[PDB]
């Protein structure tokens, strides 16, 4: 029984690792998307801030 | 077993605190390209020769204002300082504008170079006790500082 | 006008004043902060903030605004939480819908748009007026009316009254000449905080307090008008005490001023008290809200604060009094307002004094306490009223050697001691009867002899009691009750009787929710008449024993009536009066039927 | 909000004395401005504006003054007050004393960011505690219990397990309705900030909050004893402004160990007489009050958020004593005390917890017949009575002699016994349910008789005397 459980415990593991190394894949892909999308309008509010003066 | 199992559970957070680390180092990374693509744009913004030019006056304008200063002493780059030269004592003209006072006795001579500078003026005042650094570099970086949580609610997905 | 040169903490020095006075209030900074002046040396004067002071500038102006720290009165004053400098609390959390207070609001104290009715008391016109003159009664709420008088710097003839009907303190409710120029009253009257209201004269207080605990109203009882103080001891204490000075006094409304406390406690005591049905008016179940008025100022609140939140408490009792109710005024504070007074003390540089307080604490709780005591009204008609103040103290951890203990104790004239040894042995009302002491026992005589002629020695008789008990206990943790005598062993009876029976009161139960004073003197007078009769009877001595033999025999074959003494607390009060008059008469018949019976067949 | 201005920087440092940095010849200094200090060598320290006098200004710098020159040092006024940055990503991180992350991960990246010393609550808005959290202890269940939103700071002295019975409570700490209770938002969400540590207590508690699954919701703000002084009387409040981010702007009930309140008095005391001011008693500042109330009455439900605060700020007293002013305005503010005593570490059991001294204020609230047994006041009442009667019958028996003593002596000595064996003690991993509590407590209960029971009332007598 001791065998089968750790050997269950083992295989579980691993897929959790798996899985959790999916969902990493999925966010890096999904945050860089959205950093592709949003990055030339964040530049842009940045250097308008940037390049203005009062008084 | 029971402590087999207590350690597997361990292992099993230590990696999900990995993988959410790694996430997060990620997303710190993609900040990091934005803050390189800010400042190449800045960096290209120095092209300019007209508008440049007026907006020089008005970081120098600004600066005065703020130091408020009887003798400032005006720091600018090796390129470009036929500009600062040229706009000269237009900034002493709006400072006296902007209030009843005389005109600051402004001095003009060793330059930092272009990258170090990339733009903007560092004024300070005699003896450089108090300094002002109205360099393009030196208003990013706190435009940055202050708007990125308005970046983060930006990176919705 | 003036501009800031210096901020530490919460002192601030501002140069260009010149001509500020002080304790003249001036507002600092952009963001407006209310502010106290306390020190000048020349063209600056040194400003109390009343909050927080980061992010002042340097030449950040500073307005002026001549006028001392000033509280505004009138209707709806009652049932309102407010901070220390007089900001509606619940007014700010509605029409700011952030659940925070913000930094320098600006909240009229009083709303100024709310319709309240008016009905004049017959003024006519041409008449002539006169200072704190009653001339309308405003309703606020049921169960409680809000007479409306001139201020007492106000005098005049009688031009134009408003006629009765729907106003608002915008208007103009009454007109007055005097002096050959006019003035005009609304319903809102501001008052400096301190300079206490004028009184036509003080009076001698002859009414107890009659609160519903029955150790207080019975063995150290407070007179209205009267001066307490109470170690500010929790669970007991600042709870309980406070729970029946509020919804089970005869105080005719009540005013919580506790500040620097705890913001669970406050928070708790300001989600009870709304709902607190007290049956205050004869037959109504009226909740206490439209009778009470916190001031509460948390410990977190700025230092400064402290002092303003007493002031204001007290400003406010003098006004109720003024019109002519019995208010009765709690502080939890004075505990953490000496330490207020060190930390301006300490920051304005001045020199310490014995243990570090300020020499003049005395002279300020002096200010403060001799603003109590019942006192002839202003104006017309005659009328009288009276302001009770129950403050606090460090709680029972340290000596009565604490600065602030020895002053209150120099001026309080009823001290409720509460001991920290009774805490632990879970005596909720917790008042150690050895050390408390009440200076009013001998005005109190009228209302005593006048209730039951009787009172008096009974009284004397069971401290008597209770102080031999306290006197052999020592000799008893030395050599034990082996060598107790009969006398000795029924006086120590007795006492154990009285100590868990009178002196207890569990306060969470209608056996203990509040003991009326017929109940009490009920009980009291049985427990004597029992330790009178029981003393008698192991003098006699008859069948050859008596003594302690006697005393066993009492307890044994007659410790029936023993039992029923003991549990005698626990008639309820909801049967009445008559009922448990009639139920204390049948057990002292039963009593003296003991003590002869056992007499009867010589022991 | 149109345009900004880009910092000054100066270099009038005319006087450097201890942790404090007197600037000179200055213009426009905001009170408790952040500043930024670059040395002659180049390394960067932060300080922040102590006070403003005319053209000067007194700065305290964190991270010491150990390099700081008249002539090449340069400070730089960030016109703001301290902002630390927050987001729901700082769960499950350990950080240094003023927020810096030392867990070799990237920095926080935020949300907002939040003024320390958060704006203060109008207590028209405030709730008392309603629901209590079941903290394991029995000791705590039965008497001086923990309701959401309370503030109980752990008593205790040098040597004692205050750090062990902390991490115990943060182990065990749940709710206790009905025993009924995923609960994400009711997962604690524990805020560890330790001040003045010895190292081998940080590595404690790392270690245990590792081994407990909870390094995914826990966070550590640590300020170690080798770390500089003044960021001591930081690290708190950014703990604090963190807790409060988490909670009422996230809904999540959130719980805060503030470790070792005294070497957080020991930097009140340093910075005072840095500057020279009047002290209080034994030296300590005059204000320190006012500084543990700004520090404990940040916590507490709040009427229009699902979340809640409860912070269980642990406190050394140097002597072992309570007149000392750190525990003695401890006691005044927090709304309780639970006592660690060295008569029982010295007897070796191992939650010393003496429950004589202890107290709640809020305890009366927590249990009720609504989420606890009806019986539950009675209990508490009844032992607290009669161990406080029995240790003075001990106290008495003590010179008197063993036979001097009575049936009801003996039978409190017993009590006494049993009481502080059987049930005070309890297992460094075991926990107790509160009805198991309970049952523990009438099974010490039902030696006496049901005569020597004045506090229980007799219909808690009948359901219960038996059983």
């Amino acid at each position: 029984e001791f065998q089968r459980k750790l050997a269950e415990s083992s295989g579980d593991s691993g897929a959790n690792v798996k899985r959790l190394e999916q969902e990493t894949e999925v966010k890096i892909h999904h945050l860089n998307a959205g950093a592709e999308k949003i990055q030339y309008d964040v530049v842009q509010m940045l250097l308008k801030h940037v390049t203005t003066v009062k008084n | 077993e029971k402590q087999v199992e207590i350690r597997k559970k361990i292992e099993y957070s230590m990696q999900l605190n990995a993988s959410r680390i790694k996430v997060l180092q990620a997303q710190d990374d993609l900040v990091s390209n934005m803050m390189e693509a800010a400042s190449k744009e800045v960096l290209n913004v120095s092209r300019d020769h007209n508008s440049y030019k007026k907006l020089l006056k008005g970081l120098i304008v600004q600066s005065l204002l703020r130091l408020k200063e009887p003798a400032v002493l005006l720091r600018c780059r090796k390129d470009d300082h036929h500009l600062v030269e040229s706009v000269l004592e237009s900034a002493k003209e709006e400072y006296a504008q902007k209030l009843q006072v005389h005109p600051p006795e402004i001095i003009v001579h060793h330059n930092a170079h272009g990258p170090s500078c990339s733009g903007g003026v560092v004024v300070a005042s005699r003896d450089g006790k108090i300094v002002c650094e109205n360099t393009l570099d030196a208003r990013l970086d706190v435009v940055f500082r202050k708007k990125l949580p308005e970046i983060r609610k930006q990176l919705v997905s | 006008y003036g501009y800031v040169r210096k901020v530490s903490g919460p002192v601030v020095i501002a140069d260009g004043m010149n001509g500020a006075a002080m304790y003249e209030l001036v507002r600092v900074g952009h963001d407006n902060l209310i502010g106290e002046i306390i020190r000048l040396e020349g063209d600056s004067a040194t400003i109390q903030v009343y909050e927080e002071t980061a992010g002042l500038m340097v030449n950040d102006p500073v307005l002026r605004t001549h006028k001392p720290l000033s509280v505004e009165l009138g209707p709806g004053i009652l049932g309102n939480i407010f901070d220390g400098i007089q900001r509606p609390l619940k007014t700010i959390a509605i029409r700011s819908g952030d659940v925070y207070i913000p930094r320098g609001v600006s909240v009229p104290a009083l709303d100024k748009d709310t319709l309240w009715e008016f009905q004049p008391k017959k003024i006519g016109e041409g008449d002539l007026l006169t200072g704190g003159d009653l001339y309308a009664t405003v309703f606020e709420n049921s169960l409680m009316q809000h007479h409306v008088a001139l201020p007492p710097d106000a005098m005049g003839k009688v031009t134009y009254v408003a006629p009765a009907g729907q106003y608002s303190l915008k208007d103009t409710v009454l007109e007055l000449e005097f002096q050959g120029v006019k003035k005009s009253f609304t319903m809102l009257q501001a008052w400096p905080v301190r300079t206490p209201r004028p009184v036509s004269s003080k009076l001698a207080a002859d009414t107890p307090l009659l609160t519903g605990q029955r150790v207080l109203d019975a063995l150290f009882p407070s007179v209205l008008g009267g001066t307490c103080a109470i170690p500010g001891a929790f669970g007991c204490g600042k709870t309980v005490i406070s729970q029946a000075l509020s919804k089970y006094s005869n105080s005719d409304t009540v005013v919580y001023v506790g500040c620097g406390e705890r913001g669970n406690e406050m928070a708790e005591v300001l989600m009870d008290f709304p709902q607190l049905t007290m049956t205050l008016p004869d037959g109504r179940e009226e909740s206490v809200m439209k009778r009470t008025t916190l001031v509460a100022n948390t410990s977190n609140m700025p230092v400064a604060a402290r002092e303003a939140s007493i002031y204001t408490g007290i400003t406010i009792a003098e006004y109720f009094r003024d019109m002519g109710y019995n208010v009765s005024m709690m502080a939890d504070s004075t505990s953490r307002w000496a330490e207020a007074l060190r930390e301006i003390s300490g920051r304005l540089a001045e020199m310490p004094a014995d243990s570090g307080y300020p020499a003049y604490l005395a002279a300020r709780l002096a200010s403060f306490y001799e603003r109590a005591g019942k006192v002839k009204c202003l104006g017309g008609p005659e009328r009288t009223g009276s302001v009770t103040i129950v403050g606090a103290v460090s709680p029972p951890g340290g000596d009565f050697s604490d600065p602030v203990t020895s002053a209150t104790l120099s001026i309080v004239q009823v001290f409720w001691g509460l001991d920290k040894k009774l805490a632990q042995r879970k005596h909720f009302p917790s008042v150690n009867w050895l050390i408390s002491y009440s200076k009013y026992s001998t005005a109190l005589e009228s209302f005593y002899e006048q209730f039951d002629p009787d009172f008096i020695n009974i009284r004397t008789k069971a401290r008597e009691v209770l102080q031999r008990e306290d006197d052999l206990n020592e000799i008893v943790q030395l050599v034990g009750k082996d060598a107790l005598a009969e006398g000795d062993k029924i006086t120590l009876e007795t006492a154990k009787l009285l100590r868990e029976d009178y002196l207890a009161q569990n306060a969470f139960t209608p056996y203990d929710k509040f003991c009326p004073f017929y109940k009490s003197v009920w009980m009291m007078r049985n427990i004597i008449h029992f330790y009178n009769l029981a003393n008698q009877a192991v003098e006699k001595g008859a069948g050859m024993d008596g003594q302690k033999i006697t005393y066993t025999l009492i307890k044994h074959r007659l410790g029936d009536l023993f039992y029923r003494l003991v549990s005698q607390k626990f008639e309820d009060p909801a049967e009445g009066e008559p009922a448990l008059v009639a139920k204390f008469k049948k057990l002292h018949e039963d009593l003296t039927a003991g003590f002869r019976a056992l007499e009867d067949e010589t022991r | 909000e149109g345009t900004l201005e880009v910092a000054m920087e100066y270099r009038t440092v005319t006087g450097v004395a201890g942790p404090l940095v007197i600037l000179d010849k200055v213009k426009g200094p905001k009170y408790y401005e952040i500043v930024n200090i670059r040395l002659g060598d180049g390394t960067m320290r932060r300080g922040q504006v102590l006070e403003v006098d005319g053209e000067k200004a007194v700065v305290q710098v964190f991270e010491g003054t150990s390099g700081i020159d008249n002539k090449f040092t340069t400070v730089q006024f960030t016109g703001e007050v301290l902002k630390t940055p927050v987001s729901l990503d700082m769960l499950g991180r350990i950080f240094n004393g003023s927020g810096k992350p030392i867990d070799n991960g990237p920095p926080i990246l935020p949300e907002a960011y939040l003024d320390i010393s958060g704006s203060s609550i109008n207590p028209s808005e405030r709730t008392y505690p309603e629901e209590m959290i079941q903290t394991g202890i029995s000791t705590i269940d039965v008497m001086n219990s923990i309701a959401r939103g309370q503030k109980i700071p752990l008593f205790s002295a040098a040597g004692l397990p205050h750090n062990e019975i902390a991490a115990q409570i943060c182990r065990q700490a749940g709710l206790v309705k009905r025993l009924e209770k995923d609960g994400e938002e009711d997962n604690f969400a524990i805020v560890f900030a330790a001040m003045g540590v010895n190292m081998e207590t940080a590595q404690f508690f790392k270690r245990d909050f590792e081994e407990n699954g909870s390094m995914e919701r826990v966070t550590l703000f640590l300020n170690l004893a080798n770390d500089p002084t003044i960021e001591r009387i930081i690290t708190p409040r950014i703990a604090l402004t963190t807790a409060e981010y988490l909670a009422y702007e996230c809904g999540k009930h959130v719980l805060v160990i503030l470790t070792d309140m005294s070497s957080y008095a020991d930097a009140l005391r340093e910075v005072s007489a840095a500057r020279e001011e009047v002290p209080g008693r034994r030296g300590y500042p005059g204000y320190m009050y006012t500084d543990l109330a700004q520090i404990y009455e940040r916590a507490g439900r709040i009427e229009g958020r699902k979340g809640s605060i409860t912070q269980i700020p642990i406190l050394t007293m140097p002597n072992d004593d309570i007149t000392h002013p750190t525990p003695d305005l401890t006691g005044y503010i927090t709304e309780g005390q639970i006592y660690i005593d060295r008569q029982l570490q010295n007897r070796q059991i191992y939650p010393p917890i003496n429950v004589l001294p202890s107290l709640s204020r809020l305890m009366k609230s927590a249990i009720g017949e609504g989420m606890t047994r009806r019986d539950h006041s009675d209990v508490s009442n009844q032992l607290y009575a009669n161990y406080a009667i029995g240790k003075d019958v001990q106290a008495m028996k003590a010179v008197v002699g063993e036979e001097a003593l009575s049936s009801e002596d003996l039978l409190y000595l017993e009590f006494l016994d049993k009481f502080e064996r059987k049930f005070v003690a309890q297992g460094a991993y075991d926990s107790r349910n509160i009805f198991q509590s309970l049952d523990l407590a009438w099974t010490l209960l039902r030696i006496f008789p049901r005569e020597l029971l004045h506090r229980i009332p007799g219909k808690t007598l009948d359901q219960y005397y038996s059983r």
